[PDB]
RNA sequence: AGUAGUAACAAGAG
RNA sequence: ACCUCUGAAUAAACUAUU
RNA sequence: AUCUAUAAUAGUUUUUC
């Protein structure tokens, strides 16, 4: 009624009238946002300059019966001037102060509902707990990380649709709620703020703090969740970590994550030692997870997981062996596997590296709509049998199966601008990517799947490309159908064996991905990098070589056996491709020992980068190695023999080396450095002794040296751009 | 013994400590003047740069146009215009040919855009040059006045609220015989009726400024605010260069902050990593001269029709708008000049429309030359420019250039030992050369500057150098193995920002935490830098503590409040209260921080919704940097210079706009929260919503008849009223 | 020429309703001209439905106070689309997919009303299909009578 | 005079 | 001369916050 | 595992003779 009077009063006048007659409603965005101008270009200076001013601030007109004009001391409060373009009048901040402390007090009892976010933070604050100061080589890590976490199942846009299901019923337009999450807390909101008596904008400002995600790229150490987020600055330093526990209830979501990183990191750290049980349970001892002990969180925690179940196995607890993909419980029945890295191109003519599992293998799915039977061969799906609930869960089952039997046809499927690389180039799951994208529109997939007749076997249907139970001719290999812990034995090498005998799971079954935990991982040992990421690992690595160079030196002239043998290099050697790691070693050996034998050529920096690759058990080769390869998120690394290099670069100026960017400390010469040009660790059965000579013609290659014998000098272009003159002993 | 602070480098790398070489903590450099002077040169050396190319005369607007597309070969290393259309053809297929499908997908993102996007799309920014006005306004502004002349013109395809519409009614009003206008004087109406040829000026004309507060810079340069016409043309370009750009590993656009530097990291050590270790690496850390005075609109049209293949003929046409009118744009020349006659002791302005045909004994040497060279350019008040991008526009598109130039470089094109890779961000690039030996290595170079040289791009040889791959410079990030911090260039952002009392103090605390975690700020440092600004913020805002005796005018209130408070630490430092801040407590906005500290009728009176300074409720007005409003959150004055102008008027329009958008607001609750989509008109919608909820309400009883009956009567008078 | 006659016969109301809801989504009555017609009839058709009709006090149809059927058609999508949902939370009648034409308060149902130059049945078939709900009554009428 | 630097301020408008 | 008014908003991308 | 909400404000970056 009163808005229906003022329309009416407002139509009755002639400017307002033409103004709302002639203004569409798009239009009434461009003329709310209408305006004189606002001068405003440099706000500091103007609010300095202002403040200088007798009645620098606005307020109502009110203020003038809700504030005397003067106070105690005669002081004006405000002026009957009028700001610019309103009806707003001119007061002094004495005004404001003035209120603060004799207007009139209302009841402040709702606002840390309204304010729950901020009051929560305040909460997190008072109750957590601070741990000691750590200076360390931190290396920090730009990536994604979540400031607002919103909630869980949920994007933007669903919870703005969400938003205004709740708050605004009849203005939401043509949106459907489709998601049962959406569903789930819509009636959860609806009912919490049921009868509530806050403004309605309030009130979908609030959802909007509680359930929209917001995700930034920073340089993150530690906890990428957003309660470690938020205290980033407080907890993560340059030089220096501070261990920090919210003082929250913490999700469980990311319990499970960081107990999968943290173990996924133990796990393959100690498939490198001597003996990898006992390094296992030390590890797992010494670790903790946002503040809790990781072996409680063991006992505690059911997560489907290679590596969680082996760390549960070496502790005597029951594992389930299974393992999560695409939102399914997989469980290998029968059959065995072996990785293989295979390049396939996608249909959008994409170049990308798959991990192929080889071998026959049976599985069990599970979801939470869905189940269904699955055997396959290497890229081939032998048969699949889904008995899910409705369509779309079928669905959603016959796309995961056909994903993860890594078809070709499912390959050639791919359509659109689909990215194997993150917005930053950070390489992303190709198996994860294919999901997503199949998940969103699998007609073409369907389509190019293929057909195959059914011969109405136990009455299990068939199924279509358009998704309908057929029966006389199906998709290939698919069926449709209607509607446990076990106690094992870990050997020495982490191979996880049942009851009967028969191998469950093993360490080259760990997942090769180098992820990052949703809460801070504090590994309490000798080496605190001894599982951090490969950045940190090598870093750490040559910071310890460097600051030990004494002893060090004296062991390598000495007892070099027992300098190998050093626990420190052993994370370094689980960055060391496996296949590789003995050529390396004998190859770095050989190389040492020639510098030994050959007096004068001692190069600190050569045997400095160098040293972590003879840590493993050597095998004998004649192939030359001009440059290691180390494994640093997904991608292999160089370390060329000769020269600087990306990983690893000495410079010269400085005496300080640099590993990925990262300081690593300042060398000091020794005197018996060899100040003559002359090496004798860069090839491995030559011995370079000075620049280009021309005499002995033209520059070969260090892969074609087999064919000299001793003595006969030669040039090769060992080296980025360089020709030296190089003599076998 | 003399202090040398540069010596500092002898023993700490330049890029660990480049913070020190960026003087930001004096005042800016600025203009004091006019920027006709920096126009007219920037018209004269576009022009001079394309000299040798082709002279026509617009059979339209009359202007003089310049047209250096396939001119002659340069012979010498000087900046040039002279690119050659087959040549960006080819990079653009080139680079197609790398990235299938790059166009196709790009052009269907871009044809959603296109087709959703809705005309108040033009109101963000701050200024808009007013055809209708000759002048810069407000974004809104400049819309809203252009709209309702289209309106009184008959121009109404608009009311459908689609910027595409909108871009329709431009085109339309492009071949009105007569655009009529209304002007105010000394505060009357007054009608003005356009000619064709006066409008096209109008509408193809770009407003041009000075550029104040710019750091690292000896001398003044223009820059351009464009029309009301073709903002929308633009936008959609840019729609569609971004959507390319997304999908180029080599762009620095539109990734910034960390994300930028990851990725550019990533791409740097994947260069690394395909190297061979056989081979050698350098990289070049190079600028190009004059990049937006040497590229032209014709070479933008060229490879927007090479993008939008096979497609569409409107989404063609929609795309081609843009570098069309910007091949005959026009260039305002800008305030004049102001003369001085030192015997009589007198100043004056001199308009920069009087230049065509002033008497040139006034003007010096320089002035004077710049005017006849410039003077054949002169029509209506304004330059013809029809070479080059005038300044800050179709960045991204520049960029897709400058990635298909450095596309070029692979091994299947160069067809040689060498290769090259690098970095594009507008006209900033960085290069990766790779090659067997040093020959190699300048080949690659000199075929990379040659490659650029053909497409109009110019290497700045006075600004580049070249060094083993490992340390470069790309767009002010200063790379050493690894980007390194560089706290000056955030160092201006620490102090009161000006917007209020709690604002400023959020604003604060928040630069101190994320200098922390971006700038490797130290936790010494940062302590040391909230006090600073406790301190600046104290003095700026006049809230010393209460048991002080610094003088202000605002001593004595604060005084008061102190005195009858009964815990102190409650109080905002607003209020004169204590800091209560610190390293773990960043994060936290102060009325949160100490809540629980205060007196309830101190925390009643300052979270009281009542109060006339913010317009069971809570405190509400935009509240960026504010997350519990209280008395601290008022609004300062506007500037009230208008009030001597004869726009004295919009004031009043817009205080009616005002109470209009609230009354609709009492109409449409979910109208503040999202903005609110429809043809219809005002009074129409607010009647309908009115109908239909009194309806509602009557069938579920929430009101009886009688009042149902009356809302009826109002809304049938209201109808009435409607037509007369 | 479609236009002119379309203006000629159709009462103003009916051709402002049916020019607004061309402009809309970009089409020009001058440009599309057999739209324009479509959409002039199919407005006339539902507004001869809506009208003298009422509901007395029982609650029962009856012919001449409130008016039995809520129009939605010659309507913004916003206003359109703020009717069912204002409809559809107050009464809990189903919210349909598609934007109806108009709501039966006595049948307590959306009706989607259809004129067709073709047959009925094969315009009804489409519709059905189209909408895919077992709600949203459908009314199909036709030039030729039928 | 001084600020300042490629053009201005050293009050402007009514 | 009194008197009266006034102390001055480029583009794009990004970042921060709401 | 993915992850450019929308909008507003401020800040930052983006030079011829
Ligand atoms: O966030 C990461 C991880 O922590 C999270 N995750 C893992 N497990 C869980 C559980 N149990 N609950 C909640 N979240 C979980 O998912 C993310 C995994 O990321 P990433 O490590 O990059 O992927 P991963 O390396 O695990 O590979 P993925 O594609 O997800 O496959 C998982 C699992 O499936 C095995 N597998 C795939 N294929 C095609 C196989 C096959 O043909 N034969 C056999 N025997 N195994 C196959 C993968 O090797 C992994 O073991
Ligand atoms: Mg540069
Ligand atoms: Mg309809």
């Amino acid at each position: 009624m009163e808005r229906i009077k003022e329309l009416r009063d407002l139509m009755s006048q002639s400017r307002t009238r033409e103004i709302l007659t002639k203004t569409t409603v798009d239009h009434m965005a461009i003329i709310k946002k209408y305006t004189s101008g606002r001068q405003e270009k440099n706000p500091a200076l103007r609010m300095k300059w202002m403040m200088a001013m007798k009645y620098p601030i606005t307020a109502d007109k009110r203020i003038m019966e809700m504030i005397p004009e003067r106070n105690e001391q005669g002081q004006t409060l405000w002026s009957k001037t009028n700001d610019a373009g309103s009806d707003r009048v001119m007061v002094s901040p004495l005004a404001v102060t003035w209120w603060n402390r004799n207007g009139p007090t209302t009841s402040t009892v709702h606002y840390p509902k309204v304010y729950k976010t901020y009051f929560e933070k305040v909460e997190r604050l008072k109750h957590g707990t601070f741990g000691p100061v750590h200076f360390r080589n931190q290396v920090k890590i730009r990536r994604r990380v979540d400031i607002n976490p919103g909630h869980a199942d949920l994007s933007a846009k669903e919870a703005q649709d969400v938003i205004m299901e709740v708050v605004f019923p009849n203005e939401v337009g043509a949106r459907i709620l489709t998601s049962e999450s959406q569903l789930t807390i819509t009636k959860e909101k609806k009912k919490e703020l049921q009868d509530c008596k806050i403004a309605p904008l309030m009130v979908a400002y609030m959802l909007e703090r509680e359930l929209v995600r917001k995700t930034r790229f920073l340089p993150v150490a530690g906890g990428t969740s957003s309660v470690y987020i938020e205290v980033l600055h407080l907890t993560q330093g340059t030089c220096w970590e501070q261990m920090y526990t919210p003082g929250g209830e913490v999700r469980n979501d990311d319990v499970d994550q960081s107990l999968i990183i943290a173990a996924r990191n133990i796990v393959r750290r100690a498939t490198v030692s001597a003996d990898p049980l006992a390094s296992l349970l030390e590890m797992c001892h010494s670790t903790q997870i946002g503040g809790v002990r990781m072996v409680d969180i063991l006992r505690q925690n059911p997560t489907e997981e290679q590596a969680v179940d082996i760390c549960k196995a070496a502790m005597g607890l029951r594992i389930s062996s299974s393992f999560s993909f695409g939102g399914f419980t997989f469980k290998r029945t029968s059959g065995s596997s072996v990785k293989r890295e295979e390049e396939v191109l996608t249909g959008n003519l994409q170049t990308l590296k798959i991990r192929v599992h080889e071998g026959y293998e049976e599985f069990t799915m599970v979801g939470r709509r869905a189940t269904a039977i699955l055997r396959k061969a290497t890229r081939r799906l032998i048969q699949l049998i889904v008995s899910g609930k409705d369509e779309q869960s079928i669905a959603e089952a016959i796309i995961v199966a056909m994903v993860f039997s890594q078809e070709d046809c499912m390959i050639k499927a791919v359509r659109g601008d689909l990215n194997f690389v993150n917005r930053a180039n950070q390489r992303l799951n190709p198996m994860h990517q294919l999901l997503r994208h199949f998940q969103k529109d699998a007609k073409v997939l369907f389509q190019n799947w293929g057909i195959e007749p059914i011969d109405n076997v136990m009455g299990m249907i068939g199924i279509l490309p358009d998704m309908t139970p057929s029966t006389e001719m199906s998709l290939r290999g698919v069926r449709v159908s209607k509607m446990e812990r076990v106690v094992v034995s870990i050997d020495r090498f982490l191979r996880v064996r049942d009851q009967r005998g028969n191998v469950l799971l093993s360490p080259e079954e760990v997942s090769e991905t180098q992820g990052t935990e949703k809460l801070t991982i504090t590994y309490s040992s000798s080496m605190m990098w001894e599982i951090n990421g490969p950045e940190s690992v090598l870093v750490n690595t040559y910071q310890w070589i460097i600051r030990n160079w004494e002893n060090v030196k004296i062991q390598w002239s000495q007892d070099p056996t027992m300098l190998y043998n050093k626990m420190e290099f052993e994370p370094f050697q689980s960055l060391v491709p496996k296949a590789a790691r003995g050529q390396y070693s004998g190859f770095v050996r050989v190389l040492f020992q020639q510098m030994r034998d050959v007096l004068g050529t001692f190069d600190t920096v050569q045997i400095i980068k160098l040293l972590p690759f003879a840590a493993a058990p050597p095998e004998q080769s004649r192939m030359q190695f001009s440059s290691l390869t180390v494994n640093v998120r997904g991608s292999g690394m160089r370390i060329v023999v000769r020269g600087n290099s990306p990983v690893f670069n000495y410079n010269k100026a400085t005496k300080r080396l640099t590993v990925l960017g990262k300081d690593a400390g300042a060398l000091m010469e020794d005197p018996d450095e060899g100040t003559a040009g002359v090496e004798s660790a860069v090839l491995r059965g030559f011995l370079i002794l000075g620049k280009e000579n021309k005499r002995y013609g033209p520059a070969l290659s260090i892969n074609e040296l087999s064919n000299l014998a001793k003595g006969e000098k030669a040039n090769v272009l060992i080296g980025q751009g360089d020709v030296v003159l190089v003599m076998k002993r | 013994m003399d202090v040398n602070p540069t010596l500092l480098f002898l023993k700490v790398p330049v890029q660990n400590a480049i913070s020190t070489t960026f003087p930001y903590t004096g005042d800016p450099p600025y203009s004091h003047g006019t920027g006709t002077g920096y126009t007219m040169d920037t018209v004269n050396r576009t022009h001079k740069y394309s000299e040798k190319g082709k002279w026509t005369t617009n059979t339209e607007t009359g202007a003089p146009q310049l047209n250096p597309i396939d001119g002659p070969l340069p012979e010498d290393n000087e900046p040039s215009g002279y690119a050659q259309t087959d040549c960006v053809l080819e990079a653009m297929a080139f680079l197609e040919e790398s990235h299938p499908g790059i166009f196709e997908n790009s052009c269907l993102e871009t044809m959603e855009i296109v087709q959703q996007t809705r005309v108040d799309k033009l109101t963000q920014g701050r200024q808009t040059y007013d055809w209708t006005l000759n002048r810069n306004q407000p974004a809104a502004t400049a819309l809203a006045n252009t709209i309702e002349v289209f309106r009184s013109n008959g121009l109404t395809a608009n009311e459908s609220g689609r910027l595409i519409d909108f871009l329709k009614d431009v085109m339309d009003s492009m071949d009105k015989e007569e655009m009529e206008i209304t002007t105010h004087f000394q505060i009357g109406k007054k009608k003005q009726r356009l000619n064709k040829r006066s409008y096209l000026i109008r509408a193809l004309t770009l407003n041009t400024m000075t550029k104040d507060a710019e750091r690292g810079k000896l001398k003044r340069r223009a820059i351009a605010t464009p029309g009301m016409q073709i903002r929308g043309f633009v936008y959609f370009v840019e729609a569609l260069a971004r959507s390319i750009c997304e999908k180029l590993e080599q762009s620095g656009l539109p990734v910034g902050g960390n994300e930028k530097k990851a990725k550019l990291a990533n791409v740097v050590r994947k260069m690394m990593t395909n190297s061979q270790d056989t081979e050698l690496s350098f990289t070049i850390t190079g600028d190009n001269t004059k990049w937006n005075e040497n590229q032209n609109p014709r070479m933008f049209l060229a490879m927007i029709t090479y993008i939008t293949r096979n497609q569409p003929e409107w989404f063609r046409n929609v795309l081609s708008i843009a570098p069309i009118m910007f091949s005959n744009k026009m260039a305002r020349l800008g305030k004049g000049y102001m003369f001085e006659s030192k015997s009589m002791k007198l100043r004056t302005q001199v308009p920069a429309e009087m230049l065509a045909n002033i008497d040139l004994k006034y003007f010096n040497k320089s002035t004077r030359e710049k005017i006849e060279k410039i003077r054949p350019l002169l029509i209506d008040g304004t330059a013809s420019l029809s070479p080059g991008m005038m300044m800050g526009m179709f960045n991204m598109l520049s960029t897709v250039l400058g990635v298909s130039i450095l596309n070029l470089g692979q091994k299947k094109y160069t067809k040689t030992t060498y290769w090259w890779d690098g970095l594009q961000s507008s006209d900033d690039f960085a290069l990766i050369v790779n090659a067997p030996n040093h020959e190699g290595i300048q080949a690659g170079v000199d075929r990379f500057y040659r490659t650029c040289k053909l497409v109009g791009i110019n290497m700045s040889k006075k600004k580049s150098y070249i060094n083993r791959t490992g340390t470069f410079e790309f767009t002010s990030f200063f790379y050493r193995y690894g980007f390194v911090a560089n706290f000056s260039m955030e160092l201006p952002s620490f102090g009161v920002s000006g917007i209020n009392e709690s604002a400023d103090m959020s604003v604060g605390v928040t630069v101190i935490k994320n200098n922390m975690i971006n700038n490797d700020l130290g936790p010494a440092t940062a302590q040391m830098a909230l006090q600073l600004f406790i301190k600046d913020y104290r003095y700026t805002y006049r809230c010393h503590r209460g048991d002080t005796q610094i003088q202000t005018r605002r001593a004595f209130e604060l005084k008061k409040l102190w005195e009858q408070t009964r815990s102190k630490a409650g109080l905002l430092v607003s209020d004169g209260g204590p800091n209560l801040y610190n390293i773990r407590n960043l994060h936290i906005p102060e009325v949160c921080l100490k809540w629980e500290l205060m007196d309830e009728d101190y925390q009643g009176r300052l979270c009281n919704p009542m109060n006339p300074f913010v317009s069971n409720a809570v405190v509400m007005p935009s509240m960026e940097y504010d997350a519990v409003a209280t008395t601290h959150s008022w609004i300062p004055k506007r500037n009230r210079s208008i009030l001597n102008t004869s726009q004295r008027g919009i004031l009043e329009d817009e205080q009616m706009y005002q109470k209009c958008c609230n009354l609709f607001e009492k109409f449409f609750p979910s109208s503040s929260y999202r903005r609110p989509v429809g043809i219809s008109s005002m009074v129409e919608a607010m009647v309908s919503r009115a109908r239909i909820d009194a309806r509602i309400d009557f069938e579920s009883g929430r009101i009886k008849k009688e009042e149902f009956a009356e809302i009826m009567k109002i809304c049938s008078t209201i109808e009435e009223l409607r037509r007369q | 020429g479609m236009e002119d006659f379309v203006r000629q016969c159709f009462n103003p109301m009916i051709v402002e309703l049916a020019e607004k809801a061309m402009k809309e989504y970009g089409e020009d009555p001058k440009i599309e001209t057999n739209k324009f017609a479509s959409i002039c009839t199919h407005l006339e058709v539902c507004f001869m439905y809506s009208d003298f009709h009422f509901i007395d006090e029982r609650g029962e149809s009856t012919i001449i106070l409130k008016h039995r059927f809520e129009i939605i058609e010659g309507r913004d999508r916003t206003m359109a689309w703020t009717v069912v949902n204002s409809i559809c939370n107050t009464t809990g009648v189903e919210k349909p997919k598609f934007l109806p034409d108009l709501y039966d308060y006595k049948e307590n149902r959306f009706i989607e009303i259809g004129v067709t130059r073709r047959e009925v049945h094969i315009y009804y078939l489409e519709k059905a299909n189209k909408i895919k709900s077992e709600k949203t009554h459908i009314h199909i009428f036709s030039f030729t009578g039928e």
